[PDB]
C-alpha cells in the first residue's frame, strides 16, 4: 500500500 | 458520554499515557471525551486525536483487508463452500470500522470544523474529514458509494484550496494533506495520473522552499517529502 | 452470552479467521462462546483458546507494566505531583486485566477441568489455571495476594504431578508447563534456585529422550527446550 | 522478561 499520514 | 465526568485536562493526560502504553482504543475514547468538552483543540491535542483514531482505524483496515482477501478467494472457481462465516465476520469488522469513521466524522461536524478559523486547524480537520470518508469509500459497495467518494474529494479539495493560499509549500500539514489526497486519487478515484501529478508538484514546490527553513523544520518537511517520493517510486 | 445463537463450528471457524486477522479480542470472544457450548475441546481448539487469551492478556500486561513504571517514577523524590490520573489509568488497565483472567479461570472451572480426563487436556488446562492466577499475582497487592500465589502454585503443581506420571519428558505440553512454572518460581515466588533447578532438570531429561522422536516431534520439543535454555542463560 | 508459552 502507498504511504499516508 | 462515559467521559463526561472527567476533567478535560485529565482526559488529555490519560490520552498521552494510553499512547505510551500503545492503548489506542483508550487513547481515542479519551480524546473523544476531550473534544466533547466543546473547547477548541490545540496543535498538540489535534495530533493526539489524529494519532489515536489513525491507529484504531488502521488496525481495522488491516483486518478488513485480510478478511476480504479470504472472502474473495472463497468465491473463486474450485473453492469449497465454507458457509456464510467469512462474509459475516468481514461484515462485522466492516461495521465496526464504519462506526469509528462515523464517530470521527461526527466529531469534526459537531463542532470542530465550524469553529476552526486558523489555517493550521482548519486544513488539519478537513484533511481528517477527507481521510475518514476515504476509509468509508474503501469498503463501500452500495447506492451511496459515489457520494462517499465525492464527500472525501470535496473535503480534501477545500483543505487543498486553503493550504495553497495560507501555508508555505513546506508546511508539514500541507504536505501530508497532498500526500493523502494523492493516494485518494490513485486508490479511490481511479486517477493515477492526477495522483502522480499532485505528488510530483507538491514535492518540487516543497524542495524549492526548503532553503527558508531551520534545521528542525527542514527535518519535519523532508520526512513527508520522502513519503511523496516513495509513492512516486511505487507508481512509476 | 452474545455467542449463544452462533453454531459451535461457526465460532471455531471465526476464531481461526480472527487469528489470521490478528483480532485476538474477537478470537477470545469466539472461543469463549465455543467453550460455553458445553462440549469438550479438541487439541486444536484448546490451542485456539490459549492463543486467543494469551495475546489479549499479554497486551494488557505489557500496558500495565508501562503504566506501573510511570506511576512508580511519579512517586520518586523530586517528581512533580501530577494528580491521580496515572494511578487511575493503571487501575483501569489492571481491572480489565483481572476481568480477563477471571473470565478464563471461570471457563476452566465451569467446566473444562472437571471434564478433562486425558493427560494432554488435563495438564493443558491446569497449566492455564496456573498461568492466569500467575497474571493475577503480578498485579496483586492486597489481603489475598498470598492466596492468589498459592492458587497458581497449586494448579501448576497438580499439572506437574500428572505430566511426570503420564507424559514423556519431551512432550511439548509438559515442557511448556515446566517452562512457565519455573518462571513462576523466579518472578512470583521469590525462588530463583527452584526456578533454575526446574528448568535445568526439565531440559536435561528432555535431551535424553530426543532420540525416541521423529523429525517433526524433535522440532516441536527442541523449540521449547531452547526457551528453557534462554531462561537459564538469563538467570545464570 | 523470561520466556513463557
Ligand atoms: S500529528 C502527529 C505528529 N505528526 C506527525 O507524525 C507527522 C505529520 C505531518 C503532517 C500531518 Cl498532516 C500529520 Cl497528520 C502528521
Ligand atoms: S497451542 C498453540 C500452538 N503451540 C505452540 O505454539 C507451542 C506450545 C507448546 C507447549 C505449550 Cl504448553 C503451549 Cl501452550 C504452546
Ligand atoms: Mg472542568
Ligand atoms: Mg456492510
Ligand atoms: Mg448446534
Ligand atoms: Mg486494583
Amino acid at each position: 500500500f502507498p504511504a499516508t499520514v | 458520554g462515559a467521559m463526561g465526568s472527567m476533567e478535560r485536562a485529565s482526559l488529555i493526560q490519560k490520552a498521552k499515557l494510553a499512547e505510551q502504553a500503545e492503548r489506542y482504543e483508550d487513547m481515542a475514547a479519551f480524546m473523544k471525551g476531550a473534544v466533547e468538552k466543546g473547547e477548541e483543540l490545540s496543535n498538540e491535542e489535534r495530533c493526539l486525536l489524529s494519532v489515536a483514531y489513525k491507529n484504531v482505524v488502521g488496525g481495522q483496515r488491516a483486518a478488513w483487508r485480510v478478511l476480504s482477501s479470504i472472502e474473495q478467494k472463497s468465491n473463486e472457481e474450485g473453492s469449497e463452500e465454507k458457509g456464510p462465516e467469512v462474509r459475516e465476520y468481514r461484515e462485522k469488522v466492516e461495521t465496526e470500522l464504519q462506526g469509528v469513521c462515523d464517530t470521527v466524522l461526527g466529531l469534526l461536524d459537531s463542532h470542530l470544523i465550524k469553529e476552526a478559523g486558523d489555517a493550521e486547524s482548519r486544513v488539519f480537520y478537513l484533511k481528517m474529514k477527507g481521510d475518514y470518508y476515504r476509509y468509508l469509500a474503501e469498503v463501500a459497495t452500495g447506492d451511496d458509494k459515489k457520494r462517499i467518494i465525492d464527500s472525501a474529494r470535496s473535503a480534501y479539495q477545500e483543505a487543498m484550496d486553503i493550504s495553497k493560499k495560507e501555508m508555505p509549500p513546506t508546511n508539514p500539514i500541507r504536505l501530508g494533506l497532498a500526500l493523502n489526497f494523492s493516494v485518494f486519487h490513485y486508490e479511490i478515484a481511479n486517477s493515477p495520473e492526477e495522483a502522480i501529478s499532485l505528488a510530483k508538484t507538491t514535492f518540487d514546490e516543497a524542495m524549492a522552499d526548503l532553503h527558508t527553513l531551520s534545521e528542525d523544520s527542514y527535518k519535519d518537511s523532508t520526512l513527508i517529502m520522502q513519503l511523496l517520493r516513495d509513492n512516486l517510486t511505487l507508481w512509476t
